[PDB]
C-alpha cells in the first residue's frame, strides 16, 4: 500500500529530523495530493501521528 | 372442590379402589393423574397408581408426563414424553407431541417440534413429517432463530436419509427460501443476524468441506452472499472451500477482504495473514514483491497480534528472498516495532539478526539502540552483554564508558557481581 | 399577552390576526400566537396560520420549527407534503443533509433512492460541497453494499484539489474496510 508506505517513510524522516520537517514537507507539497495525508483532512492522518512517535521510540517495523 | 389435594383424596380413594370394576380397571387413577394442569402436585395420583403394592402402572408415565410438560412450553414435555416413550399403545406419542398452551417462547416449540419430527420418523418417517415441517416452517414473519434452526434440523434428518437426491432438492429449496428474506422483522433482536442460521443452512445445502459433494463453483459465493455482510466462524473453512474449488489468487484476496471486514484486529485478520503468506507462496509466487507489499500493507501498523509478531514472517521472508540490503532495512523497521511489551525475545532477535549479518559496527549500533530503549532490566542486561562482547573484542574504552552507563542504570538492588567483574576486566 | 392571560379567546384571536397581518416580518407575534394554539387544540385553522407563516418566506428558524411541529403530532403524509417547498428557497448543506431524513425516520427505500438522486444532481456539480457524500456514505454503510463503492472513490470527478483534506481520507478508508462482507 502506497499511502501506508509514504506515511511510514515520511514519519521516519520527521521522527529523526523532528516535527520541524512535518511543517516543511506539508507546506512544500500542500497542493500535491501525494502529501495530503499530512493534513487532518485525510483519513490516515491519525495513523501517521502514531508512526512518528513510534519511529522516535525506535520500535516500529521499517518498510520493505 | 376448592383447590389442590382434593384430587389427591380422590386419588388415594382410587388406591383403595385399585380394582373398582371389571372393565376399565380403576380408570380413575389416570383420570386423577390428569387433574389440573401443572405445577401443583401431579405426583400424587401417579404415585398412588404405582403405589398400589407394586407391579408397574405403565399408565402413570404418559399420564404424569401428559400434563403440560414445558409453565407453557418447557422441558416438562419430555416428562410427559418419557412414559412409554418407544411404544405403549402406539398412541400416547401424539400426547408427547401435544403441548399447546400458547405463550412467549423462543426455540422451545421448534426444538420440541423437531423431536416430534423424530417421533414422526419412528411413526413411518415421511408420513406426517412434511406437514410438521411446513406447519412449523412459518411462524410470524422471520424474526426468529428457531425457524432456520428447525429447517436446518430437517436438513440433518435429510442427511440421515441416505441418498442426497431428494435431500438436496428439498434442502435446496428450503435453503433457498431464506435468501429472499432472512430476519429482523419484530422482536428484541436489533439486527437480522443471518450469518449463523443462514450460513448454516447454506453450508448444509452445499460446501460442507467434509464429506458431501455437489458444491458448485458459485456455491462459495452463495455462502458469502448468504452472510451478505461478513461472517467468520467458518472463514478458515470457507476460504479452504473456495481454495478447494478454485485455488487461485482471487479466493486469497476475497479471503483477505472477508477476513478484514469480518472482525477488527487480528482475530480473523491473523488467519488472513497466515492465508496471505501461504497463499502468497502457493499462488502469487515465491519471492514476489507484491506479496511483501500486501503483507506489509495489511499488517503495517497493527496491534501486537497474539503476543507480538511484527517481523518474523515479513522479516524472515525478506531475509530469505535473496536480498541482503532490504533485510537490514526490515530489521531496523522491524526493530522499531519489535517489542512493544519490552520483552527480551525481540531484543535477542534483533541483536542476533545484527550478529549473523553486517559486523562489529552493526553490533555497536544495536548496542546503542538497545541501551536507548529501556524498561527495567532491558538496558542493563543488553548493555552488559554488549559491554562484555565489546570489551572482549574492541578496546577497553567501551568497557569503562559502558560501566559508567551501567552506573546510571541498573538500580543497585543486590547486584555486586557486575562491579567486581568490570573491575577484574579493567585489571586484565 | 394581556388578552391571552384572560379567558377571552375570541377577542384574543381578533387582535392576534390583525397584529400578525400588520407586522409580518417580526417573528414573536406568530410564535406566541402559535404557542397559545399549542395551549389550544390542533384544529386545521392552526395549519392555516402555519401555511400563512410559510407564505411570508421566513428564515430556517421558523421552517424547521414547523417541521418539528409536524413531528410532534406524528404526521407522515402532510409533513412530506409541506417539505417539498423547503429546499427551493434555502440551498444550505445543513438542509441538503436533512432533506434525507425519511431514511432515518421511515427508511423510505425506493423514494430514498429518488431523494439521493435529488442529492446528487443539484448544486455541487463539480465541488460536492465537501459534506453531502459523508452523510450519503454514512446511511449507505447503515444499509448494505448496494452502491457504496462508487460514490467515495469511483465518482471522483468532482474533487476539490485533493478529493478530501488530511483529516478524513484514512477515515474514509477504514470506513470502507471493516463494515463489509469480509471475504478472504
Amino acid at each position: 500500500p502506497e499511502v501506508r508506505n509514504i506515511v511510514d517513510k515520511t514519519a521516519s524522516f520527521v521522527a529523526r529530523n523532528g516535527p520541524e520537517f512535518e511543517a516543511r514537507i506539508r507546506q512544500n507539497e500542500i497542493n500535491n495530493p501525494k502529501f495530503n495525508f499530512l493534513n487532518p483532512n485525510d483519513p490516515y492522518h491519525a495513523y501517521y501521528r502514531h508512526k512518528v512517535s513510534e519511529f522516535k521510540e525506535g520500535k516500529a517495523q521499517e518498510p520493505s | 372442590v376448592m383447590t389442590v389435594r382434593d384430587f389427591t383424596q380422590v386419588f388415594d380413594s382410587y388406591a383403595q379402589f385399585e380394582e373398582s370394576m371389571i372393565a376399565a380397571k380403576m380408570e380413575t387413577a389416570s383420570e386423577l393423574g390428569r387433574e389440573e394442569e401443572d405445577d401443583v402436585d401431579l405426583e400424587l395420583r401417579l404415585a398412588r397408581f404405582e403405589q398400589l403394592i407394586s407391579r408397574r402402572p405403565l399408565l402413570l408415565n404418559s399420564v404424569l408426563l401428559r400434563q403440560n410438560p414445558h409453565h407453557v412450553h418447557e422441558w416438562h414435555k419430555r416428562v410427559a414424553l418419557h412414559q412409554g416413550r418407544p411404544r405403549e399403545i402406539i398412541n400416547t406419542y401424539t400426547e408427547a407431541v401435544q403441548t399447546v398452551d400458547p405463550f412467549k417462547a423462543t426455540g422451545k416449540p421448534h426444538t420440541l417440534w423437531v423431536a416430534f419430527a423424530k417421533f414422526y420418523e419412528d411413526n413411518g418417517q415421511l408420513d406426517d413429517a412434511r406437514v410438521i415441517l411446513e406447519k412449523a416452517t412459518k411462524v410470524n414473519f422471520k424474526q426468529v432463530d428457531d425457524l432456520a434452526s428447525v429447517w436446518c434440523q430437517c436438513g440433518e434428518l435429510e442427511l440421515r436419509h441416505e441418498n442426497y437426491d431428494e435431500a438436496l432438492r428439498l434442502l435446496r429449496k428450503a435453503t433457498a427460501l431464506p435468501a429472499r428474506r432472512a430476519e429482523y422483522f419484530d422482536g428484541s433482536e436489533p439486527v437480522q443476524n443471518r450469518v449463523y442460521k443462514s450460513l448454516k443452512v447454506w453450508s448444509m445445502l452445499a460446501d460442507l468441506e467434509e464429506s458431501l459433494g455437489t458444491f458448485q463453483s458459485t456455491k462459495a459465493v452463495y455462502d458469502r452472499i448468504l452472510d451478505l455482510r461478513i461472517a467468520t466462524p467458518q472463514i478458515v473453512i470457507n476460504y479452504a472451500m473456495f481454495l478447494e474449488e478454485h485455488k487461485y489468487f482471487e479466493e486469497s484476496f476475497k479471503a483477505y477482504e472477508r477476513g478484514i471486514s469480518l472482525f477488527k484486529w487480528p482475530n480473523v485478520s491473523d488467519i488472513w495473514s497466515t492465508y496471505l503468506t501461504k497463499f502468497i507462496a502457493r499462488y502469487g509466487g515465491r519471492k514476489l514483491e507484491r506479496a511483501r507489499d500486501l503483507f506489509e500493507q495489511a499488517l503495517d501498523g497493527c496491534p501486537p497480534k497474539y503476543a507480538k509478531t511484527l517481523y518474523l514472517l515479513y522479516a524472515q521472508l525478506e531475509e530469505e528472498w535473496g536480498l541482503a540490503r532490504h533485510a537490514m532495512a526490515v530489521y531496523e523497521r522491524a526493530t522499531r516495532a519489535v517489542e512493544p511489551a519490552q520483552q527480551y525475545d525481540m531484543f535477542n532477535i534483533y541483536i542476533k539478526r545484527a550478529a549473523e549479518i553486517y559486523g562489529v559496527t552493526h553490533t555497536r549500533g544495536i548496542y546503542q539502540k538497545a541501551i536507548e530503549v529501556l524498561s527495567d532490566e532491558h538496558a542493563r542486561e543488553m548493555c552488559l552483554r554488549f559491554a562484555d562482547m565489546e570489551c572482549k573484542l574492541g578496546e577497553i574504552d567501551r568497557a569503562r564508558a559502558i560501566y559508567s552507563f551501567c552506573s546510571q542504570i541498573c538500580d543497585p538492588r543486590t547486584t555486586g557481581a557486575f562491579w567486581q567483574t568490570w573491575k577484574d576486566f579493567e585489571v586484565r | 399577552e394581556m388578552e391571552m392571560k384572560n379567558r377571552q379567546v375570541n377577542h384574543a384571536r381578533n387582535i392576534w390576526d390583525r397584529a400578525i397581518t400588520t407586522l409580518p416580518r417580526v417573528n414573536q407575534f406568530w410564535y406566541k400566537y402559535t404557542y397559545m394554539e399549542e395551549m389550544l387544540g390542533n384544529v386545521a385553522g392552526a395549519r392555516q396560520v402555519f401555511e400563512r407563516w410559510m407564505e411570508w418566506q421566513p428564515e430556517e428558524q421558523a421552517w424547521h420549527s414547523y417541521i418539528n411541529f409536524e413531528l410532534r403530532y406524528k404526521e407522515v403524509d402532510r409533513a412530506r407534503t409541506i417539505y417539498e417547498r423547503f429546499v427551493l428557497v434555502h440551498p444550505d448543506v445543513k438542509n441538503w443533509i436533512k432533506y434525507a431524513r425519511f431514511e432515518e425516520k421511515h427508511a423510505y427505500f425506493a423514494h430514498a433512492r429518488k431523494v439521493y438522486e435529488r442529492a446528487v444532481e443539484f448544486f455541487g456539480d463539480e465541488h460536492m460541497d465537501e459534506h453531502l457524500y459523508v452523510a450519503f456514505a454514512k446511511f449507505e454503510e447503515n444499509q448494505k453494499e448496494f452502491e457504496r463503492v462508487r460514490v467515495i472513490y469511483k465518482y471522483a470527478l468532482d474533487r476539490i484539489s485533493k478529493q478530501d483534506a488530511q483529516e478524513l481520507f484514512k477515515n474514509y478508508t477504514i470506513f470502507e474496510k471493516k463494515f463489509g462482507d469480509r471475504r478472504g
